[PDB]
This record gives C-alpha cells, structure tokens and sequence, in this order.
RNA sequence: UUUUCU
RNA sequence: CGCAGAUAUCAGGAGGAACACCGGUGGCGAAGGCGGGUCUCUGGGCAGUAACUGACGCUGAGGAGCGAAAGCGUGGGGAGCGAACAGGAUUAGAUACCCUGGUAGUCCACGCCGUAAACGGUGGGUACUAGGUGUGGGUUUCCUUCCUUGGGAUCCGUGCCGUAGCUA
C-alpha cells in the first residue's frame, strides 16, 4: 500500500511512504544472514572510483539461492515474506519438505500459504521453475539465466517482466523490459511471474536525510566549477559554458557500446527512446 | 423477498387476532424485515441506486404510517416503538 | 433446493467405459454434502461443429442434480480444474 | 401471415437438444431467420433464439460456416 | 515443381486489385498485380488492369503446371466477374467458388464520416 | 474539383 | 512504408474495446438510458379471489437525493478512433473542408462539478364526451373443428385517420 503524509512541516511537506501491509516478520534467520561492512565506495588502490557515493547506514546481508537445480522434484511451501534493504523489492521464506529452509525473490501476487512446484515438469503456477525447452510460449517470466548453470542474472528489481516469443532449434526470443529481443540457449532455468512491489515508483522522499541514510551525496553542478578541475568552469557570471556539452573528463557523448564485441555480430536490435 | 413461512410468521406473532393481515402492526413487522434484510443485501452491494430509492420509498412508507398510528392513538404507537427498539 | 441441468464435454482419447467411473467419484462431495437425488446419462462421439483445444471429437454426458448454490459452485471450479475436461455448463431447470 | 405453430398445446418444448429444430429456424448461412419470415410470436422467436444462441456457444452448431 | 492442385486468392479494393496463386497447403507459386503489369495512378480501379494481372497470373501458374484451382475471393466488388471470366478463359478451370470476406462483429470503431 | 465582392 | 526482404498467403502466439444476424417506430425504467452467454442477490408492474385494516387521499416553498456527454484530483491499462501540433495538395490569401503522422481523451477503481433543443418545446391527481383502424400483456363465453388474428365481453400500455368543441 501507499500512505501520504499530512503536512505539518515545511520540509514533510508532500512525503510518502509505501505501506508495508505484506510483511509477516522482522527477524531474519539466525543461520542464514551473513556480515557487511560499510564500504565508501573507494577501492584497493583509495582513490574515489564514484563521485558522490558514499554515506548512510549499517546493513546486514542475507543470502539468496539463485542456483535452484541443487534441489529438484521436491515440492516446497510459502511461509513468510521478509522486509529488505539490499535490494528494490520483497522476498520470501520457503520450506523444502525434506527441511531444508532457503530463499528466494517474492513475485509478485504471492501470500502465505501456499505451495511451490520446483521440479522440471512442474506446474504452471506462480514462483515455480523448469528449463526454457519446457515453458510454453506466451507466458512471462523474470530471473532468466544469460546461459545454463549461470544462475539468474536478468530482470530482478520490481516491476520487471520479460516476455517470451516463440522458438528455434536450441534457441528462443526474449521481449526485453526495455524493448529488445535477445537470443538465449534453451537449455537455461527460469523463473515465471514478475517481481512485486509495483509501487516502487510512486515513493516521494523530500527530505534530505531519507537520501543521506540511502547514501547519496551532492552532485555540485558543472558550470559553478572553477575552470580548472571542470571543463565548462569559469566565466563571469554563469554561462552553459561556452562549449557544447561534454564529459568532466574530456570525452564527448554518443556512441558508448564496444563494436566488434563477440556478441557485436549475433544480437539482433537496439533501444528506441520514447515511442 | 421474504417467503411464505417467515411471512406468515412475522404475521402470526404480530398480529391481533389470527384473521388481520393489513393491521398496522403487521404492516410495520412486514415492513421492517423487508428494510433490515435488504439493507444487508446493500452494504455488501455498494451501487444499486435503484435499491437506494426502493430504500428511500419505504422508509418514507413507514414514517407515514407510523404518524397515522400516532395520530389515531399515541398508546399504541409507545408500545410499538418500545417493542419495535426504533428510535422515533 | 433446486433442480439443475448440467452438461460436460469430454477430450476422446479416453475410453468410453472409465468416463462414469470418474463422474461418480466426482460428484460423491455433492451426494454426501445435501444428500442429492442425480440421474445421469452418457451419450456422445459426434463430430464438432469448430475446432476446440486442437481436438475434434467429444463426448457428452448430461446430469440432473438438485443440490445448494455453494456445492454447484464448487462442483463447477473442481470440474473446470480438472483438466480432462473442456467447458462445462450448468443452467437452472425451473423458470429461472 | 402464417400462423405460430408454438402458441399449440401441441407444440414440442423448446431446448437447445434437437439440433433438427434448432437448424429447421435458420438459413444456411447460419443466420437467424426473421420473425416477418418465420411467422412467430415474440415469446417463441425469443426462446428459439436463446437457445439456438446457447447451443452455437456449446459448439452444436457453426458459427456460419 | 509440379502440383495438381491450386488455390487462387483474388480481392478488389476500391482502387486497386491483386490476384495470387497458392498451393492448397498455404505455399504460393506465383503472384501479379496491375502494379507489376505497369498501371499507374487512379487506373487501378479500372477492371481492365485486373483483367490484366489475372491472365499474367494465369500464364506464370501453367508455366509452373497448375491444372485446377479452387478460388477464395474477398473485397468490394470491382472486377469480380471481369477477373473470374478471364481466369477461366485463360486454360484453368474452377470446380467452386466461395466468398469469404471478413465482416467485422460490430467491434473496434470505424473511421470518421468523409465531408 | 474549385469559383471572392455589389 | 519497402528491395536489410514490403503487400499477399498458411501455422502459431500476445493483447485492448464492442457484441451483426434476434432487432422493430417492439419491450422495460421517473428521467437520463438499457440488450454475447452462464451463475448469485435485488426493485417495480399488471389480471383474478376479493380474506384484512377502515379515510390512512392529492399536492407540495425551503430541504435531500438521483441525474447525458465534456473537464479536474489520485493510481493503473492503453488494440482501434482522435481535440492540439507537424507536414502534402487547391486557393491571391487556408490558421478548413482532402490526405499521411499523432499528445490529452475515449477504459478501469476511488472523489469531484451538477450542467443540454434534460422537446411530446404541453406538471400531478380526479370524473365525463360519436367511431374506424394496428400492436403487447391477463382473464372469460360461444360457432366449435373446439386446431384457428372464427367470433363475443373486460382491465392496463402503445400508433394512425376521423365528428361535436376549442383555437389568431
Ligand atoms: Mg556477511
Ligand atoms: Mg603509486
Ligand atoms: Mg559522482
Ligand atoms: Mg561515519
Ligand atoms: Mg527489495
Ligand atoms: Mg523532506
Ligand atoms: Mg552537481
Ligand atoms: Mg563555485
Ligand atoms: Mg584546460
Ligand atoms: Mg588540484
Ligand atoms: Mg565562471
Ligand atoms: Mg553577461
Ligand atoms: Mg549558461
Ligand atoms: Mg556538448
Ligand atoms: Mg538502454
Ligand atoms: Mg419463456
Ligand atoms: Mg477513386
Ligand atoms: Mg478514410
Ligand atoms: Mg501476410
Ligand atoms: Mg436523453
Ligand atoms: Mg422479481
Ligand atoms: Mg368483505
Ligand atoms: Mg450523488
Ligand atoms: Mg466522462
Ligand atoms: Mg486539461
Ligand atoms: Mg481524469
Ligand atoms: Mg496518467
Ligand atoms: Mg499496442
Ligand atoms: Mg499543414
Ligand atoms: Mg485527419
Ligand atoms: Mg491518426
Ligand atoms: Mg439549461
Ligand atoms: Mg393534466
Ligand atoms: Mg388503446
Ligand atoms: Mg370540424
Ligand atoms: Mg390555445
Ligand atoms: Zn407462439
């Protein structure tokens, strides 16, 4: 759900937040969260790799399974779904019959209280997983595997969805969320259903310190800059720069993909902006 | 709509004498049963405003003939309120 | 209380002898739910007027049970469930 | 104008089970035919075409094939 | 290649006409239009450019050695009889004919009215 | 096709 | 828009809106309006018996509610259609009538505004005043097949033509 807040503050003024109606817990396992330590965004060498990225607040990471061939055949039930900061969207406790406990992303329109197919020729419904050859076209899916035995690696934070299209031989056409149509082998694992939480987009902040504890830092714009560190720096007055735009480090925008990549000659289209 | 068996009930344990059928009493049980269980039927079924003015129509029914029953005797009208549990 | 109607199609590849077997089985909830009066009647193989579920041919069986709303309900979404089935249809015997 | 057989006594009961007089009422482009033509009262025209409207739906009939 | 039976698809806009011979199956032998037989402007509603692409139409498909054809006709009527009576002059012979066009079922919305 | 003003 | 493989055709899949033939100067609702199919709940109307209450009837300033489309707020979806805006063609001038593109909107859930030639341009209730001619529903009686717009009597709704009267 979303809640809005009434305005008693200037700074309040206009805040949201999304109303947790879907958590059952608080407390993560004992013996499935593992430490993390705050990292300033530096690197082994200290130099600032990021500009204004640093800053916020103490989190404790929890594992994920995004392997789930480990453990097939074996059916599994829905016990409760779990606050998150780590990543965009909720998530979910799952109880093998054998015993074994593990999680998994929430798709979206799960609740408590339910039963999960995992096997190759499991069922239709919604969170269960089986090779590509397996999946009948039309339906969508999300935490696809770029390739076999790579665990999923596309379409995870909310609102996601990927689309599937026919088949070909050993090969099947994916709707990108963003419109592009890539090739994959069939022989990977997959995931149908979408990632919850859609309302994801509709959070206003308006207020500093909701920013500062995620850990974002000041942007300074570009023309303020003295000449010397900035390329559109000095001037009397403020200006655009006296310089069409470009990169605070010399180079310009447009082309940014590597050509003659390996995948260059195999991948089919690009994006189109706003159509 | 209320059924022959709940009907000639409510009529039986507000009525008179065995034979009335259109005495204000009974009028007034018939009609409050009607009022109560579609009201239930409306707050579950938000939009039927065609309910909505068979509501307002009944009720205004009942408010007519419990100013008669005032009007032709107020003893009888005090115990049927008391009995009923309505308000005016 | 009322008396009901109900027709079922069924998929061909299935013998016609195991077809009663699963109707009864199916329609025991029913019997034992409001102890229910149910005649049935098995009659079908013929050809099709369109094509449904890439099929051609079907089998029909009528029904006449007289059972609640909620129990016909339940019926329906188990039958519809069920995927030996195509489409069901359940329509009321009296005028209304 | 000829007169509706239905309004008999003798009449048969209308369903969507005999496909000889569902298919009797109809052109052979699968149309309903029109009540000046068919010469029937409102209430048999309009029971004839529920039920032959249920029985194309159930796929007794073609959908003017 | 070589098949005894054939399948004419022929439809007449209000200005413009294209025929089409198809193997029964679905795969298409041969196809010709007023456009190919060089008509250009308004004169492709006129019967005769239809007239024209059919008996193009014709010859490719006995060239390739199609005896009989069935015919699946559609579209407004602007050289039906021209097209069929030259088709059937042309050497092949038709064993029936249907009409199938697509009649929308009330849905979508017509374009606006033309003032 | 279009075709202003007294 | 294509010659990077269009239009066309055969197979399969995705998705949104609306339901032709029944279908009409026909039916229903107070008016707006209302029809793909199945299931669940619900309002009103008419005919007869006439068992019961025993004048309990009409009206209605202010007041409350409902109320075509268009428009606004919050959140989704968006197949077709399409205000604004681009271009093409005519005209002396087109900011239009013609054409190719297309953003709100048309949809859904929750609140809003309460407006039309909302016309039968004719308020509601009551009793009376020549007929002919169609249409829907319910009861009765007789040629009588007792099938049958065969005919007779009666209540309600809906069309056309017609005297006395009224009307510039
Ligand atoms: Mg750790
Ligand atoms: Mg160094
Ligand atoms: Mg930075
Ligand atoms: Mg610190
Ligand atoms: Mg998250
Ligand atoms: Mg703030
Ligand atoms: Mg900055
Ligand atoms: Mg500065
Ligand atoms: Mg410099
Ligand atoms: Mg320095
Ligand atoms: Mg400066
Ligand atoms: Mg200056
Ligand atoms: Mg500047
Ligand atoms: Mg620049
Ligand atoms: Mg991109
Ligand atoms: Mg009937
Ligand atoms: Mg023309
Ligand atoms: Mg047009
Ligand atoms: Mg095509
Ligand atoms: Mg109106
Ligand atoms: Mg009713
Ligand atoms: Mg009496
Ligand atoms: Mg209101
Ligand atoms: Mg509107
Ligand atoms: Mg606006
Ligand atoms: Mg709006
Ligand atoms: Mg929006
Ligand atoms: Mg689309
Ligand atoms: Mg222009
Ligand atoms: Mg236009
Ligand atoms: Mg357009
Ligand atoms: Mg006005
Ligand atoms: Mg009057
Ligand atoms: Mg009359
Ligand atoms: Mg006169
Ligand atoms: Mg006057
Ligand atoms: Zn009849």
């Amino acid at each position: 759900g979303i809640r809005k807040y009434k305005p008693t503050t200037p700074g309040r003024r206009g805040a949201s937040v999304s109303d947790f109606a879907e958590i059952t817990r608080s407390t993560p396992e004992k013996s499935l969260v593992r430490p993390l330590h705050g990292k300033g965004g530096r690197n082994a060498h200290g130099r600032i790799t990021t500009r204004h990225k640093g800053g916020g607040h103490k989190r404790a990471y929890r594992v994920i399974d995004f392997r789930r061939h480990d453990k097939d055949g074996v059916n599994a039930k829905v016990a409760h779904i779990e606050y998150d900061p780590n990543r965009t969207a909720n998530i979910a406790l799952l109880h093998y019959l054998d015993g074994e406990k593990r999680y998994i992303i929430a798709p979206q329109g799960l609740k408590q209280g339910d039963v999960i197919e995992s096997g190759a020729n499991a069922d239709i419904k919604p969170g269960n997983n089986l090779p590509l050859r397996n999946i009948p076209a039309g339906t969508v899916i999300h935490a696809v595997e770029l390739r076999p035995g790579g665990g999923a690696k596309l379409a995870r934070s909310a609102g996601v969805s990927i689309q599937l299209l026919g088949k070909e031989g050993t090969y099947a056409a994916l709707r990108m969320p963003s419109g592009e149509i890539r090739r994959v082998d069939v022989r990977c694992r997959a995931t149908v259903g979408e990632v919850g939480n859609a309302e994801q987009s509709n959070i206003n902040w308006g207020k500093a310190g909701r920013m500062r504890w995620k850990g974002k830092r000041p942007t300074v714009r570009g023309v303020v800059m003295n000449p010397v560190d900035h390329p559109h720096g000095g001037g009397e007055g403020k200006t655009s720069g006296g310089r069409h735009p470009v990169s605070p480090w010399g180079k310009p925008e447009g082309r940014t993909r590597k050509p003659n990549k390996p995948s260059d000659k195999l991948i089919v289209r690009r994006r189109r902006t706003g159509k | 709509a209320l059924t022959a068996e709940q009907k000639k009930e409510i009529l039986g344990q507000y009525g008179l004498h065995d034979t009335d059928t259109g005495s204000p009493e009974a009028q007034v049980a018939l009609l409050t049963k009607r009022i109560q269980d579609l009201t239930e039927h409306l707050k579950v079924h938000k939009h039927d405003h065609h309910s909505r003015r068979g509501l307002l129509l009944l009720v205004g029914r009942r408010r007519r003939l419990l100013k008669y029953v005032a009007q032709v005797d107020v003893a009888r009208y005090r115990s049927l309120i008391e009995r009923l549990g309505l308000r005016r | 209380m009322r008396p009901y109607e109900i027709m079922v199609i069924l998929d061909p590849t299935l013998d016609e002898r195991t077809v009663a077997p699963s109707l009864e089985t199916f329609l025991n909830v029913i019997r034992k739910d409001g102890g229910t009066v149910d005649k049935v009647d098995i009659w079908g193989r013929r050809r099709l007027a369109y094509e449904i579920a890439k099929h051609a041919e079907g089998i029909y069986a009528v029904i006449d049970v007289k059972a609640e709303p909620a129990t016909v309900s339940e019926l329906d979404r188990q039958l519809n469930l069920n995927e030996s089935v195509l489409r069901t249809k359940v329509l009321r015997t009296d005028k209304h | 104008t000829r007169k509706c057989v239905f309004c008999s006594k003798k009449g048969q009961t209308i369903d969507y089970k005999d496909t000889a007089l569902l298919r009797t009422y109809i052109s052979e482009r699968g149309k309903i035919r029109a009540r000046r033509v068919t010469g029937n009262c409102v209430q048999h025209q309009r029971d004839i075409a529920v039920a032959v409207k249920n029985a194309r739906e159930v796929a007794l009939l073609p959908f003017g094939s | 290649k070589n098949v005894p039976h054939g399948a004419a698809h022929i439809k007449s806009t209000f200005n413009n006409t294209i025929v089409s011979i198809t193997d029964p199956q679905g795969n298409v032998i041969a196809w010709a239009s007023s456009g190919h037989v060089g008509f250009k402007g308004s004169r492709k509603s006129t019967p005769f450019a239809a007239q024209l692409a059919a008996e193009n139409a014709a010859r490719k498909a006995q060239e390739h050695g199609v005896k009989k054809v069935d015919v699946f006709v559609k579209g407004p009527g602007s050289g039906r009889e021209t097209a069929i009576r030259s088709l059937q002059a042309a050497g092949l012979e038709v064993g029936t004919i249907s009409d199938v066009t697509p009649q929308p079922h009330n849905g979508c919305r017509p374009p606006k009215r033309r003032r």
